[PDB]
């Protein structure tokens, strides 16, 4: 046999005469082996292992992950978490990274720590709140579905926040303040593309579609100090079916009965679990074409994404969902939870574009021609910054959200948007404030220091106007 | 070419896409053609005993029809007439012969009067299928990758490999029939060994001998030339099976069974035509000429005058009407 | 469960309990013992209850110890039918490092063999005990952290108690109470995909490398899509009303219609796939009656009978030879036949005064005196006698 | 309710010159047997068929919104280097032009 390595022989002293048979190899030499002899072949010598029929001289030999080759020393991003290869293991940082809630579809549920679940109600029910256990709490973030417990074109969504004593709530495409609340600071609304990005706090933060999605979003600030339908923040995955009365239940559909608000609207039936919801059950042909329509999940416009991210999860949504709704003019209970996906796939830097005119077109002219000369700014993204500046928000924010699709403005630079005029326009023009020359936000309506009366200084600005009032003395 | 050919003939025989002969007596369902990494269709062949009883198509898992032999078929469990349209699948009768195409799926399947099955398929499916009919390459030797995916020389573990039972037949594995042929036999061999060896000598079938050898042709037939009795027509199903292939590769081949002395059967009327069009002008037709260009098709047809009309042939004088 | 209980109550949920008190229940939360199970096809569920499929062929590590090397448990999977989707375990080889580094190896017709040599049950070395079981099953038990049951036709179940959390290592995963990092690789690191997890926990570099985990192999067979459909839906009906509150079914329904549309005779994929479920729904406390003249009711052989819920203690003619041992067993499910006849040898069931007695390994007949110049002994009723 | 668009306040005007009630019917036919998933088809097609003939009697028509069957046009002018911008859907526009 060959010079590289030497030649092995059963020896009689010993039946542990393990050769052949166990062939150390990279993945497989901190591994146990079985060996009832050798095959008495000719193996590697007793400093180094086979790799790809070559046998690499070193124990430095790569570190895989994804089936995919990795010499010492490279690295690989996984979250907000770098991890490298030292020795022949991955050697990974440990900050704990941001979580995401989301309503996948109608009624559908992914908790924090990662768990989907089937819950149809039609009921007000508690999402996420902080009020949990022995913590004196801060938020209590709501969601208030109706005729929702089949999906349909039916199932609009409301959403009542409670934050520093205030009252903001959601729907028809709108968002509505009831009470505004006391630190005005932190509040803080992004209206870019498809979404309303929303701002709330240091540690927390809303994403809404207009339409269904909710993807709520917490740091490590919070830490296993919430509950709610979206569970615990904990890391652990098995508890997050803790119900309000401080026990694990088996059934999700009577763990969302214990978090309605009004004890006395309806339970939510057990359904007899079937893979063929509603109309899926005995037709077994459009059983067949929704499937192969939701099989586009696994497409090739999606294989870098898919390995990332299981699309199994996002394909029983998509089935569930377009089997129960019946869509005549709109098709948007099956292009929301491809959308869905897709906004996950972007967050872990997978761009993607899936969306042509034969499916799920979203047009972007009608923010051009209500001009009388079609100006053509606007133009529909696979996924483009959501924190931006403009006009009204010109200095950059907290941006739980890399980039978002939709319907996004473009004009050359040195010209700022604002979203009252559908337009563009260079930055003087927009109604920006700097105060005694300080750069801060566009004149925002806050009252600035209450703290210290002798340095009250107090500076207002409404559109431009360079002005300063004066600060009540208490005495 | 753009088309390939699978047949199953006589009693247990087989043809292959690419020339491959051996006999299966299947006691079960077996799959025929369909693709091995995707199946959006998949014809299956079941059998009762040694001998066959239907074709059958299944599309992904949604839809099936099931023809015989003895001219029923069943959308499932329930029973329907012929013709019949449904789902890109026209099953329908051309030359006496029923006919199942699917040529949005890339398939024609057609039954005749004996009973022998036969499978047209597209170049869509180069080295992209594997059965009973083995895949569709050019290379012959290699038409035995078992379900396993692995080769094989014995053709029936190959062919037990593509069983496919359900929850109401629930099938065994088959074995080679025990032969009675080399016990029965004596001057009936040498008077019957003549039949399968003008395949070679008579002109009408000396021209193939460069499209397809009938070497593999001579060696199924003299194996059932032993079991039959009282006649010589035991040997033309392989002697049709040569003119059905070299037709097929190109080179139609007439009058054959002037002098053969075996008949293709079929109904009262009609007699057997060979290279009739398949869009015989009937009685209820539409005179809309220069669009059946269609190939040739072999088969039977009523005569000269005598048209169609519901299954039979009657005169054009008598045609009806129909309100 | 929707359903009202009075305050002071206590419930159980098989390890831990709950007592009602102002509408909260106060809930204990100790660690309990781990269950990692194979069965069916290539059907696997991991000690923190995580349920995948992986349809690999090569000898894979299941479950290691790996903070100190107690054991390891190695799994042979072959390809177990004409289709390529099913996958089945044909043997489970087990290593004890502690006694001799012995190796014990768990074969396909529910035999054993310790280092080449068969052998004949019981085995009761030190610490391991290996015995057979009232299924013909054999559960081999290493001390009391570790019992097995059969890989004859591919149900390994292992129990591993609460001394080895978080320090295993395979694909049965960490036993942490977490199930989102089972999916950990020997790099110390998670991949979300199964196809790549158990590539990388097997032994061989010859084998091939699974690309593609499939789930819907009646696309192959598209003639058992109707039996499949309608054979398992008795899973999902009122039959087995009692335990769909005690454990999810719609994963054992997943396994069914992947097993009968791959297996070769799915009359045993079908009776093996709702028994993997009964099983499950019998260790949090729910018995059932799901077997029929239809739905495999088994042929007990001539003396014995089916009966759900027995008792192996008193059944053996080795029992009466050894009552100062104890039953420390369950309400076991199996073939019995009435209580004043006990087993035999040769599997017949006669009555005590046929029993053998099964003294100093070896066996002695219903009335053998044998003496020697210091003792005594005469197998009277199963036990003998012995004196001085 | 989603087929009495055709009896609605931007075809009014040619619900006068053309009864929808034919157009009507087919409207509940199509999109009742069709099973719509991806594709709302089978119902924007026919009521672009009554829109076109309302278009060829001089009654010019604008029915389609972003959550109505949207037809996008940015396609051709994204495939262009720089998104030069000259293709537009226009509600009913010359078919004749050179
Ligand atoms: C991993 O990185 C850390 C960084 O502090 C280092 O201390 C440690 O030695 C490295 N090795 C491993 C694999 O833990
Ligand atoms: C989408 O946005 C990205 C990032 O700004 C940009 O590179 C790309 O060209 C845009 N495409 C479209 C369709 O506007
Ligand atoms: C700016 O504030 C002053 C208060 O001193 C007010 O009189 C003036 O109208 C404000 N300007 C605008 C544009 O609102
Ligand atoms: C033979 O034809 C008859 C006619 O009705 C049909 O009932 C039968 O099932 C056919 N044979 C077989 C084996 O199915
Ligand atoms: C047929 O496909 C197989 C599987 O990919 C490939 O290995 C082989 O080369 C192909 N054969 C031909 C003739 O293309
Ligand atoms: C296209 O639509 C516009 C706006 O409705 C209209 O002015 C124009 O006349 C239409 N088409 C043409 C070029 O006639
Ligand atoms: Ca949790
Ligand atoms: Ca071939
Ligand atoms: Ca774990």
């Amino acid at each position: 046999c060959r010079p590289p390595m030497v030649k092995l022989v059963c020896p009689a002293d010993n039946l542990r005469a393990e050769g052949l048979e166990c062939t150390k190899t990279c993945q497989n030499y901190d591994l146990e082996c079985m060996s009832m002899g050798c095959v008495s072949g000719c193996l590697c010598p007793p400093g180094m292992v086979r790799h790809e029929n070559r046998c690499v001289a070193l124990e430095r030999c790569p570190c895989f992950h994804q089936g995919k080759e990795y010499a010492p020393g490279e690295t690989v991003k996984i979250g907000c978490n770098t991890c490298v290869c030292q020795d022949r293991k991955w050697n990974c940082t440990d900050h704990v990274c941001d979580a995401t809630c989301s309503t996948i579809g109608m009624a559908h549920y992914l908790t924090f720590d990662g768990l989907k679940y089937l819950f149809p109600g039609e009921c007000q029910y508690v999402l996420v709140q902080d009020y949990c256990g022995s913590n004196p709490g801060t938020f209590r973030i709501l969601v208030g579905n109706k005729g929702c417990s089949h999906p349909s074109v039916k199932c609009k969504k409301r959403v009542t926040i409670l934050v520093e004593g205030g009252e903001i709530e959601l729907f028809d495409g709108e968002v509505n303040v009831k009470r505004p609340m006391k630190d005005e600071t932190h509040f803080e609304v992004v209206e870019s593309g498809r979404y309303i990005i929303l701002l709330l706090g240091k540690a927390l933060s809303v994403v809404w579609d207009r339409h269904l999605s909710i993807s709520v979003v917490l740091k490590q600030t919070y830490q296993e100090k919430v509950c709610g339908l979206c569970g615990n923040f904990d890391g652990i995955q098995n508890n997050d079916l803790t119900s309000s009365n401080l026990q694990v239940e088996e059934d999700p559909v009577d763990f969302g009965n214990s978090w309605k608000v009004s004890s006395q609207c309806a339970d939510t039936r057990k359904v007899p679990l079937d893979s063929s919801p509603a109309t899926c059950h005995n037709n077994i042909m459009k059983q067949t074409m929704v499937d192969s329509s939701c099989r586009i999940l696994t497409s090739d416009v999606f294989q870098d994404c898919n390995k990332l991210v299981d699309p199994e999860p996002y394909l029983d949504v998509c089935i569930y969902d377009t089997c129960s709704c019946e869509s005549i003019g709109d098709c948007a209970c099956f292009c929301d939870t491809i959308a869905a996906y897709a906004h996950v796939c972007a967050q872990h830097g997978k761009v993607v574009t899936w969306r042509t005119a034969t499916l799920c077109p979203q047009s972007c002219e009608e923010r051009n021609l209500r001009e009388n000369g079609y100006e053509c700014e606007w133009r529909y993204n696979s996924c483009a910054p959501a924190c931006q500046v403009t006009c009204q928000h010109p200095e950059p924010l907290a941006c739980p959200v890399q980039c978002v699709e939709g319907c996004h403005a473009h004009c050359p630079p040195g010209k700022i948007l604002d979203e009252l005029l559908q337009t563009c326009v260079d930055p003087e023009d927009c109604p920006v404030c700097e105060v005694a020359g300080r750069r801060f936000a566009s004149g925002k309506k806050v009252t600035l220091n209450p703290s210290d009366p002798e340095h009250c200084q107090i500076c207002h600005c409404d559109v431009v106007n360079l002005t300063c009032e004066a600060c009540q003395e208490p005495g | 070419s753009s088309t390939a050919r699978c047949s199953l003939f006589g009693s247990d025989f087989v043809n292959t896409f690419d020339g491959s002969m051996y006999s299966f007596a299947g006691y079960c369902s077996y799959l025929l053609a369909g693709g091995c990494q995707k199946r959006s269709f998949s014809i299956i062949g079941d059998f009762q005993n040694g001998k066959r009883v239907s074709l059958s198509v299944y599309l992904g898992e949604f839809f099936d029809i099931h023809l015989f032999v003895n001219g029923t078929v069943t959308q499932g469990d329930q029973r329907v007439s012929m013709p019949y349209a449904s789902k890109g699948l026209y099953l329908e009768t051309e030359a006496g012969y029923y006919k199942l195409s699917g040529e949005a799926y890339g398939f024609v399947a057609r039954i005749d009067g004996s009973g022998n099955f036969q499978v047209l398929l597209s170049d869509r499916y180069f080295n992209k299928t594997c059965g009973l009919c083995g895949n569709f390459n050019i290379f012959a030797e290699d038409d035995f990758m078992t379900q396993e995916g692995t080769l094989t020389s014995d053709p029936y573990d190959f062919a037990n490999s593509w069983a496919l039972s359900s929850g109401e037949q629930w099938c065994e594995r088959a074995s080679p029939p025990s032969s009675s042929c080399n016990i029965s036999s004596g001057e009936m061999q040498k008077g019957l060994w003549e039949q399968c060896q003008l395949l070679k000598s008579t002109s009408v079938f000396a021209r193939c001998h460069p499209l397809v050898d009938p070497e593999p042709f001579v060696a199924l037939c003299e194996k059932t030339l032993c079991e039959c009795a009282g006649g010589l027509e035991c040997a033309c199903p392989a002697l049709l099976e040569y003119a059905r292939t070299c037709a097929q590769e190109g080179m139609v081949l007439y009058g054959w069974t002037d002098h053969s002395a075996c008949s293709p059967v079929c109904p009262a009327g009609m007699e057997y035509r060979q290279c009739v069009s398949p869009c015989a002008r009937t009685c209820q037709s539409l005179h809309i000429n220069e669009m059946c260009q269609e190939r040739c098709v072999d088969g039977c047809s009523c005569p000269e005058g005598q048209l169609l009309d519901e299954g039979l042939c009657v005169e054009s004088t008598e045609c009806p009407c129909v309100h | 469960s929707g359903k009202r209980y009075p305050p002071g109550t206590s419930l159980s949920r098989d390890c831990n309990t709950c007592i009602c008190r102002n509408s909260q229940w106060i809930c204990s939360n100790e660690e309990c013992p781990g269950e990692c199970l194979v069965t069916g096809q290539s059907h696997f569920k991991s000690f923190d209850n995580r349920y995948f499929t992986f349809s690999g062929i090569c000898q894979y590590l299941l479950a290691r110890d790996c903070q100190d090397h107690s054991f390891s448990i190695v799994i042979e999977t072959v390809q177990c039918a004409d289709d390529r989707d099913a996958v089945c375990t044909r043997s489970v080889t087990v290593r004890l490092p502690g006694l001799h580094n012995s190796l014990v190896k768990l074969k396909h017709g529910a035999g054993v063999a310790m280092d080449g040599q068969d052998v004949q049950l019981p085995l009761l070395k030190g610490d391991l005990r290996i015995q057979h079981t009232v299924t013909a099953s054999v559960r081999l038990s290493y001390g009391e952290d570790l019992q097995m049951d059969w890989d004859g036709r591919g149900r390994l179940l292992v129990k591993l108690s609460p001394v080895y959390a978080g320090k295993t290592c395979g694909l049965c995963g960490n036993y942490n109470g977490n199930q989102g990092d089972d999916f950990l690789t020997p790099s110390g690191l998670a991949e979300p995909r199964v196809e790549d997890f158990g590539n990388a926990w097997k032994l061989h570099g010859d084998c091939q490398d699974l690309q593609k985990q499939h789930s819907d192999p009646c696309a192959l067979n598209p003639r058992m899509t109707r039996f499949s459909e309608e054979a398992c839906a008795v899973l999902t009906s009122p039959t087995f009303e009692a335990c769909h509150r005690a454990v999810s079914p719609l994963p054992y329904l997943r396994n069914c219609r992947y097993d009968v549309c791959s297996c070769s005779d799915g009359r045993e994929c079908l009776c093996g796939a709702l028994a993997s479920y009964a099983a499950a729904c019998a260790g949090r406390g729910v018995r059932v009656a799901w077997r029929e003249p239809g739905r495999c009711e088994l042929n007990c052989p001539k003396g014995q009978v089916y009966l759900q819920c027995g008792t192996p203690c008193n059944l053996t003619c080795r029992s009466l030879s050894y009552p100062d041992e104890e039953c420390n067993e369950a309400c076991l499910e199996g073939c019995f036949c009435p209580p004043g006849l006990y087993m035999d040898e040769r599997g017949d069931c006669v009555p005590k005064a046929q029993c053998p007695c099964y003294y100093d390994g070896e066996i002695f007949q219903p009335e053998d005196i044998f003496s020697d110049h210091h003792t005594m002994c005469y197998c009277e009723d199963g036990f003998m006698h012995c004196t001085m």
